[PDB]
């Protein structure tokens, strides 16, 4: 419940401005560097926009993107993308004030647990995602 | 096309992630 909080949830809440920069754990503050670098890397190529109105569209559209992202390969690089995208859908809900940011975070949380977390653990877990952030 | 939109978003997330995950340098090498 904290390997997902420190790798995923924490960065989202920081992105949503729900939570300040030094509210993040030391671990979180290190890995945020690669996530930010990712976010700006992605912005440079594509502008993503959302039209979500309810909980229902969140579940299908999010699962659409993230499943397709891990249809073929899983790697820590695609994990950054998962986190970043999760944060940008969540920020849309923030800005739109439809009060569904918590749904996005829940949805991402559950997906990471049921589909990715067994692979993460199988591949060096928290420490490895840290190592990746430094490279 | 809504599904296509979903697929392109996922195409960008994948390739940006993979270039990071692997050592993937740009193709163009300008040599003086």
């Amino acid at each position: 419940h904290n390997i997902i909080n420190e790798i995923l949830v924490g960065y989202i809440k920081y992105y949503i401005n729900d939570i300040s920069e030094h509210e993040l754990s030391p671990y979180q503050q290190q890995i945020k560097k690669i996530l930010t670098y990712y976010d700006e890397c992605l912005n440079k190529q594509v502008t993503i926009t959302f039209s979500l109105t309810s909980v229902q569209e969140i579940k299908t559209q999010f699962t659409g993107v993230v499943t397709e992202l891990f249809k073929d390969l899983i790697n820590w690089g695609r994990i950054c993308g998962f986190i970043v995208f999760s944060a940008k859908m969540a920020k849309y809900c923030k800005d739109a004030n439809n009060h569904l940011e918590s749904t996005v975070i829940t949805t991402a949380y559950n997906f990471m647990k049921h589909n990715l977390l067994p692979w993460m653990i199988s591949h060096g877990g928290q420490e490895e995602f840290l190592a990746f952030s430094l490279h | 096309s809504q599904e296509a939109v979903i697929r392109d978003i996922a195409r960008h997330l994948a390739r940006i992630g993979d270039r990071m995950e692997y050592g993937i340098r740009p193709g163009l090498v300008d040599s003086l």
